[PDB]
RNA sequence: AUUAAAAAGGUAUUGUUGCCCACCAAUUUUUAUAAUAAAAAUAACGUGCAGUAAUUAAUAUAUUUAUAAAAAUAUAUUUUUUUUUUUU
């Protein structure tokens, strides 16, 4: 899943940042999940990867 | 590496679920922040 | 003491407000009605005609006596003042509720609209030709938010 | 599932009813327009019951009877029945 | 409300695409925010931190030809004292992190020594590969220096070890002098510095630093090793780092290195950092 | 045309990736200079130089 | 009462007992 | 030559020019019809300004009071903000 949280940094500044959740895995006996908060979506995908 | 465990590349590293819906908290308290 | 109000003002307000003034007309306290706040000086003469016809209509009733004092008609204030009879000896020596009758009124009003009329300026507000959103429920024809007919 | 909403099919999934009114209602913002509401009739063991529903269907030439069908929701709160023919 | 309308701007042959998205924007909530910052090549390099992977002979040939890069990092800041350079604070911050690469590896090593109340005689071969094992997986980012440390003082030893122990120590402290040549010894044979002695003066070092503090050998549990929260880089245990009115306005106005030195639209009457207002008589 | 002349000679670099290091940015209070280099200037000035 | 939120309000916090109260 | 740095709440959610509270008209709908039935939808008009530690802190019970939110007193209490004598 991809989606969007908004990230405030002041009063006035608010960011656009996106939530990733993935999960690899290797049908050989070895998988893992992670997920991420980023501000790109590009950067959330890499981050929870 | 070169920092801390706990913070990454963007801010404080969100271990539980409330900083995944909640990511302000991962950059801002008070007046007083730096990254 | 003193009641300030507005000019556009229910039925209902005159009614329970009329009450309140008159109860403490009963008290021996100092009265005065003001409208600050006016679109035309002729409803707020409107409005003080009200109030005050209701505050008769009550106050005689519960035979509680005072006489109407000053009438000031003014730019920026319309305003009338009552006081009440001191004492039971005051009350048995002149016994009267008295009130402004039509020449008053209208001679005052002659005067707001003339203290107005010079100093170039006829209310403080005037009402807005903003229509907010409204519901009228059940219709039999079809009905804009605004509630308005459909041509 | 709200079971309470369908009090007037009594436990029938579909029903018939005598058109007698047609009235207009504004439902709930933000969604503003006329909704059309068919004010209907019939009954069920010699009572007369008026029943009040959501007007979808289309009407040509000058017809009486219509087919009530169940739920969902609408914007109109209160109108829980639609219409599927008229007759 | 009279809402701002903004036509749109096509790449032009001086005004490319990613200079469009880039420098203009046509929501006008979005005007007068704030500067942005990217990187290209080295500074990209520099920040995204992606170690290289081994590969084919020019790979291979700059392993070979690297030489020592600690020397060549202080090479590079003295360099600023020629004539025609600056002495510049981000050659000596690469200095730095040259010189302390390794560090919380030491910073480590000085809890092994002086954390632990009898870690067994620290001599014998057996204790000492684990400490040699568990050192060289600290170093290398194998395992969290509070999972090596909870493996240290729970690796095997010998049975009925308490029983022994009441045989040397009343309260079970023993000595550290075994515990700090070990620590030595492990740096010196894994080849953790390029430089020989830096293992060991490091190591010494941290610990006379420590030796004045107050409760100096304890340590909460939660800020002794890597956990969520930390303490502030002065503050961190073993570690190496143990007008008035007019300023705001002023900013600018000192001798100030700069990154992107203001224009004459962004600054109306600076005249630049290197100007001298009230000179003084030199010979 | 009188405008030939001001074509891109050569292909303008992207702008690829993050913020340089130790770049500027703005949590709740800061005072920031985009002008100011954020470590060279940080340098005490004994060591550097005036 | 009102049947309806006049508030929109959403609290983002999720403190544990009022998760599992079956162990706390 | 007199002082200043470090402890703090939001029913809002680019956030106090923020939101909400009751009475006061129409209508809509169910019924167990108490000054003037009750309850639920609801977008007028008019009074205020009850609430968000919010201009005498709030919450619950109790009794009283009443244009309308509510107010007075009696108890308990913090979903209110803290200020701290180990025999002087
Ligand atoms: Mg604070
Ligand atoms: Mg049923
Ligand atoms: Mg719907
Ligand atoms: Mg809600
Ligand atoms: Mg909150
Ligand atoms: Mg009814
Ligand atoms: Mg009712
Ligand atoms: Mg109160
Ligand atoms: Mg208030
Ligand atoms: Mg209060
Ligand atoms: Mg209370
Ligand atoms: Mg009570
Ligand atoms: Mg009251
Ligand atoms: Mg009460």
């Amino acid at each position: 899943a991809y989606d969007m949280r908004v990230v405030k940094f002041s009063p006035k500044d608010h960011r656009q940042w996106i939530y990733c959740v993935l999960y690899v895995g290797s049908g050989k006996g070895i998988a893992g999940w992670g997920r991420a908060v980023a501000p790109s979506t590009q950067e959330a995908k890499k981050e929870a990867i | 590496r070169q920092h801390d465990s706990g913070v990454n590349q963007y801010g404080l590293k969100p271990t539980n679920a409330y900083d995944y819906i909640n990511p302000t908290n991962l950059i801002n308290f008070g007046r007083g922040t730096t990254f | 003491i003193d009641h300030t109000f507005r000019d556009a003002v229910d039925a209902h307000f005159v009614g329970w407000r009329s009450k309140k003034i008159v109860e403490d007309i009963r008290r021996r306290h100092p009265v005065k009605l003001t409208i600050k706040e006016f679109q035309s000086p002729e409803c707020a003469i409107g409005k003080l005609r009200e109030m005050c016809q209701a505050m008769q209509h009550y106050a005689q009733e519960k035979v509680i006596y005072h006489h109407f004092t000053s009438i000031v008609a003014n730019d920026r204030e319309a305003s009338i003042t009552f006081a009440p009879a001191l004492p039971m000896a005051k009350s048995d020596s002149w016994k009267h509720i008295k009130y402004p009758g039509e020449k008053e009124w209208t001679n005052a009003l002659r005067r707001m609209e003339d203290a107005c009329r010079k100093s170039g300026r006829y209310g403080t507000y005037a009402k807005s030709n903003k229509l907010k959103l409204r519901s009228l429920g059940q219709t039999s024809y079809r009905v804009d938010k605004y509630g308005r007919k459909m041509d | 599932l709200f079971f309470l909403r369908m009090w007037f099919l009594y436990g029938c999934c579909l029903r018939f009813v005598l058109f007698v009114l047609c009235y207009y209602m504004s439902p709930r913002l933000p969604s503003s327009g006329n909704r059309r509401v068919l004010y209907a009739v019939f009954y069920l063991y010699n009572f007369v019951w008026m029943l009040r529903c959501f007007f979808c269907c289309f009407i040509g030439l000058v017809m009486s009877l219509f087919i009530i069908e169940g739920g969902g929701f609408v914007d109109l709160p209160g109108v829980k029945y639609y219409t599927r023919i008229v007759s | 409300a009279k809402r701002r309308v903004i036509v749109p701007i096509h790449p032009t042959p001086n005004f490319p695409a990613h200079f469009i998205k880039s420098a203009f924007t046509t929501d006008p909530l979005k005007e007068k925010q704030k500067a942005r910052f990217s990187s290209g090549g080295e500074a990209m390099r520099e920040v995204q931190d992606i170690p290289k992977n081994l590969e084919g002979e020019r790979s291979r040939r700059d392993l070979a030809s690297r030489g020592d890069t600690e020397f060549q990092a202080l090479v590079e800041f003295i360099e600023g004292a020629s004539y025609d350079q600056l002495i510049s604070g981000r050659r000596f911050k690469k200095v730095y992190d040259v010189l302390s690469e390794n560090d919380d590896m030491f910073i480590w090593l000085c809890h092994t020594a002086m954390s632990v109340l009898n870690p067994g005689d620290m001599r014998s071969r057996l204790i000492y590969n684990h400490l040699r094992i568990l050192a060289e997986s600290v170093a290398s980012g194998e395992m969290t220096q509070r999972t090596a440390f909870r493996f240290f003082e729970s690796a095997v030893r010998s049975p009925a070890y308490r029983e022994i122990a009441k045989r040397q120590l009343e309260g079970g402290a023993a000595t550290r002098l075994a515990g700090i040549s070990a620590a030595a010894d492990v740096m010196r044979r894994m080849g953790l510095t390029r430089r020989p002695m830096s293992s060991y003066f490091e190591l010494y070092q941290r610990i006379v630093e420590r030796s004045e503090a107050m409760t100096p050998w304890g340590f909460p549990p939660l800020f002794q090793f890597e956990e969520r929260l930390s303490l502030e880089p002065r503050l961190k245990f073993f570690s190496r780092a143990s007008g008035h009115v007019m300023t705001p306005h002023t900013t600018l106005h000192g001798r100030r290195i700069f990154w992107i030195p203001p224009t004459w639209n962004r600054a109306g009457r600076f005249l630049g950092p290197h100007v001298t207002l009230y000179p003084g008589m030199t010979p | 045309y009188y405008w030939s002349r001001y074509r891109m000679p050569t292909q303008m670099p992207k702008f690829d990736g993050p913020a340089p290091v130790a770049a500027p940015q703005s949590m709740n209070s800061t005072k920031t200079n985009e002008f100011i280099d954020p470590i060279d200037d940080k340098f005490p000035m004994s060591i550097r130089g005036p | 009462l009102k049947t309806l939120d006049v508030r929109e309000y959403r609290p983002l916090a999720m403190p544990i007992e009022f998760r599992f109260y079956q162990r706390y």
